[PDB]
């Protein structure tokens, strides 16, 4: 994973996400959505997915939240306060703390202001606690700002190391993007149905035709501008739509 | 398991030196941090020193620089406060404690801080010797009688060697048997009462004797407290 | 780098109730800080990390809020083992600054108290000086007064007292002032007088001995 | 005061639903005070 004071940025692009996979997968210790309930997102469609990801310790994953305060949230990893997207969170104990202490794993621990939501700060300058100069050297008020867990695999739960995922979907002004997998089901002719093909939506009684439509084409309508052929998107085959007798 | 021990307190002229001992047991003593924390008796507690993980990274208190130093022995999970140029105002209870979540000290940020399993006092005064206790009988009388009960007691005092006990009849009574703080005096020697109430028709008829004992020495005296002539 | 924390010290309260404790930090904000509680005659012990997040043991009435410079310690459904003092340690500095303390207690019926006056004995005079002990015995509020006199003149600057702590049986307090002389001085005047106010007395209440009277 | 109520039903109007079976898979609670 990625450390807490210089987090990762995956920015998640065009795709077919499945947010079932994750929400599901019962391996997670935290699974909290705040702009919008979890069941509902393979139902949605936004423009860009950022995900972040990090390691803290345990009793840290309470400042990952909107409107928190604390060395995490003051200036590790600051989240607005309308955020809209998911945040995952699943103990690590077993891959990330080694006997004799994992000194890897630095976080900020000093900073002059809080960071503004979704900043970041890599910098390594002494920090300088007290009115007196630095230059460059520690001392009495002048410190260096990283520190580290050093984690061990026997310690306490809350002192042992999570990884974090934070999901955030943003939607700018483009024109559309990643979305949820639409669903889908088999096929029956010769009855009347309730058909959808894409986003064509209609009723009736499905054929098999002799036309030929042109490669590009998607479906065939009639004077009168009805919809009387269709092509399926699996087989490419085009289909004659009936209506259901009436009288 | 984790559990800490001390010793090394007791009582010492002011000018004087004198070094402690702050033993671990059960953890891993070599990666945690050791602090040092005192209260002066009636007040509160007070930060005194700490060190790493024998790193020499001391970052001592006000006035205590220039009289104090820390040495652990990581070898042994033992560890020391010496302190020196004494002050006749540094007589306190002291106590050692670990942290593991300092910044400039230990590596790594591990558990919660300052577990506390210490003890161990250190007087600080002119008595030197154990001066011995002297002891008189506070009688029941009128001014002290009110309806259905009397008190009685015994005054021990002008004594240094604090703990000092005295009981009621061997440790017979222990109904309104009170014995109350005992004070320091300018002189530099303690001084205590212990009082009993007794039922006013009991003034003399039952025995009430106050056994003195004092530990440091080897005092044993019975005072008996009858009314007043 | 100097800071240092404040308490509303010194309160009391009933069983089953909820107190509240705040200690508010110095300048150069900080970072949580911890709570720790002291039964007399023991040694410390830890209740709660930065902000909150108590520990194992404990048995769950105890909460933090850790907000910047003002932390609230606040417990919920007083029990009769858990009066103590409470000091609270801040750190993130060289110098590890606390708290003050907080002496806890029960709320007991106005009692006044049983007052005595002892005379020296012969013994001490003997000795060469002269020890008055008064006397209060059993009484709640314990913000009692002992006015010696000697003669009617009001002494000052020559007792001690201590008192005991609340009782386990009856929660009253018990007090002991002494008056000490020289056996010169003490052959110098008649009355001695012990003078204790108090808010189960009306009025004061004055035990005295005139010296040297059988 | 213990409102605001989770549910499936959605309830369709004037109809009120009492019960407590609980929304947990961490853990949900459908009241909150
Ligand atoms: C959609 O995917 C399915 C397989 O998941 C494809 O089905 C195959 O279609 C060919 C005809 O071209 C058959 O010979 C195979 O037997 C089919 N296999 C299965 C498993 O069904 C289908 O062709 C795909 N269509 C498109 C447009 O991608």
């Amino acid at each position: 994973f990625a450390s807490v004071y210089a987090w990762n940025r995956k920015r998640i692009s065009n795709c077919v996400a499945d947010y079932s996979v994750l929400y599901n997968s019962a391996s997670f210790s935290t699974f909290k959505c705040y702009g919008v309930s979890p069941t509902k997102l393979n139902d949605l469609c936004f423009t860009n997915v950022y995900a972040d990801s990090f390691v803290i310790r345990g009793d840290e994953v309470r400042q990952i939240a909107p409107g928190q305060t604390g060395k995490i949230a003051d200036y590790n990893y600051k989240l607005p306060d309308d955020f809209t997207g998911c945040v995952i969170a699943w103990n690590s104990n077993n891959l990330d703390s080694k006997v004799g202490g994992n000194y890897n794993y630095l976080y900020r621990l000093f900073r002059k202001s809080n960071l503004k939501p979704f900043e970041r700060d890599i910098s390594t300058e002494i920090y300088q606690a007290g009115s007196t100069p630095c230059n460059g050297v520690e001392g009495f008020n002048c410190y260096f700002p990283l520190q580290s867990y050093g984690f061990q695999p026997t310690n306490g739960v809350g002192y042992q190391p999570y990884r974090v995922v934070v999901l955030s979907f943003e939607l700018l002004h483009a024109p559309a993007t990643v979305c949820g997998p639409k669903k889908s089901t088999n096929l029956v002719k010769n009855k009347c149905v309730n058909f959808n093909f894409n986003g064509l939506t209609g009723t009736g009684v499905l054929t098999e035709s002799n036309k030929k439509f042109l490669p590009f084409q998607q479906f065939g309508r009639d004077i009168a501008d009805t919809t009387d052929a269709v092509r399926d998107p699996q087989t490419l085959e085009i289909l004659d739509i009936t209506p259901c007798s009436f009288g | 398991q984790v559990q800490l021990v001390e010793s090394g307190g007791g009582v010492v002229q002011p000018g004087r030196s004198l070094r402690l001992s702050c033993a671990a047991s059960g953890f891993t003593f070599s990666s945690y941090a050791m602090h040092w924390v005192r209260q002066a008796p009636g007040k509160g507690l007070e930060w005194v020193a700490v060190i790493s993980y024998d790193g020499s990274n001391k970052y001592y208190a006000d006035s205590v620089k220039g009289r104090f130093t820390i040495s652990r022995d990581n070898s042994k999970n033992t560890l020391y406060l010496q302190m020196n140029s004494l002050r006749a105002e540094d007589t306190a209870v002291y106590y050692c404690a670990r942290d593991g979540q300092a910044i400039t000290m230990v590596q790594g940020v591990i558990g919660p801080p300052f577990d506390y399993w210490g003890q161990g006092t250190l007087v600080t005064v002119s008595s030197a010797s154990t001066k011995g206790p002297s002891v008189f009988p506070l009688a029941p009388s009128s001014k002290s009688t009110s309806g259905g009960t009397a008190a009685l007691g015994c005054l021990v005092k002008d004594y240094f060697p604090e703990p000092v006990t005295v009981s009621w009849n061997s440790g017979a009574l222990t109904s309104g048997v009170h014995t109350f703080p005992a004070v320091l005096q300018s002189s530099g020697l303690y001084s205590l009462s212990s009082v009993v109430t007794v039922p006013s028709s009991s003034l003399g008829t039952q025995t009430y004797i106050c056994n003195v004992n004092h530990k440091p020495s080897n005092t044993k005296v019975d005072k008996k407290v009858e009314p007043k002539s | 780098d100097i800071q240092m924390t404040q308490s509303p010290s010194s309160l009391s309260a009933s069983v089953g109730d909820r107190v509240t404790i705040t200690c508010q930090a110095s300048q150069d904000i900080s970072n949580y800080l911890n709570w720790y509680q002291q039964k007399p005659g023991k040694a410390p012990k830890l209740l709660i990390y930065d902000a909150s997040n108590l520990e194992t043991g404990v048995p769950s009435r105890f909460s933090g809020s850790g907000s910047g410079t003002d932390f609230t310690f606040t417990i919920s459904s007083l029990q009769p083992e858990d009066i103590a003092t409470y000091y609270c340690q801040q750190y993130d500095n060289l110098p590890y600054t606390f708290g003050q303390g907080t002496k806890l207690e029960i709320k007991r019926t106005v009692a006044a108290p049983s007052v005595f006056i002892f005379p020296p004995s012969d013994e001490q005079l003997k000795s060469g000086t002269a020890s008055v002990v008064c006397l209060l015995n059993n009484f709640y509020p314990r913000e009692a007064k002992v006015q010696w006199k000697v003669d009617n003149a009001l002494q000052s600057g020559n007792s001690q007292e201590s008192v005991t702590e609340q009782d386990s049986k009856d929660s009253t307090y018990s007090l002991s002032s002494t008056l000490t002389l020289s056996k010169a001085d003490y052959e110098k005047h008649k009355v001695y007088a012990c003078e204790v106010t108090h808010q189960g007395l009306s009025s004061p209440v004055t035990k005295s001995f005139n010296r040297g009277e059988c």
